[PDB]
């Protein structure tokens, strides 16, 4: 009983370790959906600032190319998340699992949004200039906004899920 | 007795409770419950 | 901005408490591990 | 939720949340594996010691 | 009898949150409703001008325009307090509990 | 726009013409 | 600009033009929000890393 | 000049009130720096 | 323990603060929102 | 704490205690209570 | 007038007598806390 017993103890350790740098994961994910949140509250705001009737046509191109760069931002918070090489959230992720456990198959599988930049009917869609369609802008950015931050509240309780899967971890530990 | 299962516990109850510090500073230097998913649905949703 | 004063801010005579107890538990468990790490010692006054 | 003034959506949020908080509750329930035979979760015998 | 009352004591800080934001959301009813009594004084006020006898139809018509425009502001200050999306006062609120 | 919401504005309506149409 | 038929001209000249001077400080001030908001992340892979 | 003051200018009332902030930010960093550099300092009471 | 992750954190948010604060003296000094670039094109076009 | 929501109040009916000097200012200037159209209609029609 | 100003308005001389005192019961609850927050800490000094 105290081989297998001792093994299961280092699986547990070795589960400390996983669930922490899943912690660690999906908080750059956080992160990154924080900037490309700001942003796109921003790219609303700019929305708004266009569908003022009193500002010119002129202006409201001008507004859309600020709207161009900041969504070539969320392009790029979309890339760059390369944690491992292997990274978070852009294009495709494929749904890992993470043990948090000593058996097979004893892990999180986390479902991180398999893109970021055209995928929020896109985003990068929208090109305000017109005020017909800076109105129907804020019903997209509306809608696919709170897919952002339905993510961003998946992967908080993802995080106290890691959190009270450790707490009971380090039980089993001390009581193997 | 090598294993000393009251050291073991203590440094469990030790490295929770430095976790709720390290959250608790991390609270205190932007002065919010919330800065990260980590907290809660109802934190920022 | 009340609401979200409620929700996002932290009232820091809550804070404050928590770190006076937190600070406490370390303090503690510090100088605890002061003694658990030497009651193994009473061990070779006994026989060597 | 029971708060009127929070919205619908949000309470579908709250619901996201709860639905995960529930994901949790059937890995507290698996994991328990003392010697595979695991506590509390399904079918646990009533055994003897 | 510590895990019922710690519950307990969770319950009623999600009461305050619950209370408060109860507050505020009243807040925004009498707001709202600050404007409309200042629009419907106004309205009053339009209607006392008309009964002086002494101004002419055609500026009554006039008048009349003018709380028109204010009567399209009571339709706004009635939509427009969409907190959280299912606004206050206008048109049909469910008599909710907080 | 006067709120946050699409479609929440005011519409105002300047006379078309001033010089020939008074 | 001598010339009147110069001087009006001359400001559409400077009008269509001037706004490309905008255009740019338009840009570049939406790049250093990239820039910032980069950083953001970016510290943020430093701290978690 | 109405346009270009809500554009342009800033209203201090708000800026003050984001100095305020800022400063109890700082001055609150600081004092907590003078903590968390002075929790591995309880180490060395342990085991020293 | 020798990295003390909990003042990296404060260090992060005291110098984002900071540059909220430099920021904001160069908008009291001149006493204006728009100083540069960095603020956005509803600042300047 | 932070959001200090007793100095965003002050802040509002600071402005709006401004807008009404701002105009009562105008008011004297001229001396009318009426210098355009934000009045009323019973101001010019 | 005379009654919407009994009712509506505030004769300041009273109110700045309510502030004196919030201000001086926030400076003292925040004093107090300082020590109510450092009677814990009486306890490490005793066994640690």
């Amino acid at each position: 009983i105290s081989n297998r017993l001792s093994n299961q103890i280092s699986g547990l350790n070795v589960a400390t370790r996983n669930a922490n740098d899943g912690i660690s994961l999906a908080q750059t994910a956080e992160g990154a959906l924080q900037q490309s949140t700001n942003i796109l509250q921003r790219i609303r705001d700019l929305a708004l600032q266009s569908a003022n009737g009193s500002n010119s046509d002129a202006d409201r191109a001008a507004l859309q190319k600020e709207v161009a760069a900041q969504q070539a931002e969320l392009t790029r918070i979309s890339d760059t998340t390369t944690f491992g090489g292997r990274k978070l959230l852009d294009g495709s992720f494929g749904t890992t699992s993470f043990q948090v456990g000593s058996n097979a198959y004893e892990t999180i599988d986390i479902s991180l949004q398999n893109a970021s930049a055209s995928a929020i009917s896109s985003v990068a869609s929208v090109d305000i200039s017109t005020a017909d369609g800076a109105q129907n802008a804020i019903a997209v950015v509306d809608n696919a906004l709170a897919a952002i931050d339905a993510q961003r509240a998946d992967l908080g309780a993802v995080q106290n899920r890691f959190k009270n899967t450790i707490d009971n971890l380090t039980n089993i530990s001390e009581n193997a | 007795v090598n294993t000393n299962i009251a050291s073991l516990n203590t440094q469990r109850n030790l490295n929770a409770s430095s976790n709720d510090l390290n959250t608790s500073l991390q609270r205190l230097t932007t002065g919010y419950r919330i800065n990260s998913a980590k907290d809660d649905a109802a934190g920022l949703q | 901005t009340n609401v979200r004063s409620r929700i996002k801010d932290t009232d820091f005579a809550a804070e404050t408490a928590a770190l006076s107890k937190n600070q406490v538990l370390q303090q503690a468990g510090t100088a605890i591990l002061a003694q658990a790490n030497q009651l193994p010692q009473a061990v070779l006054s006994l026989l060597r």
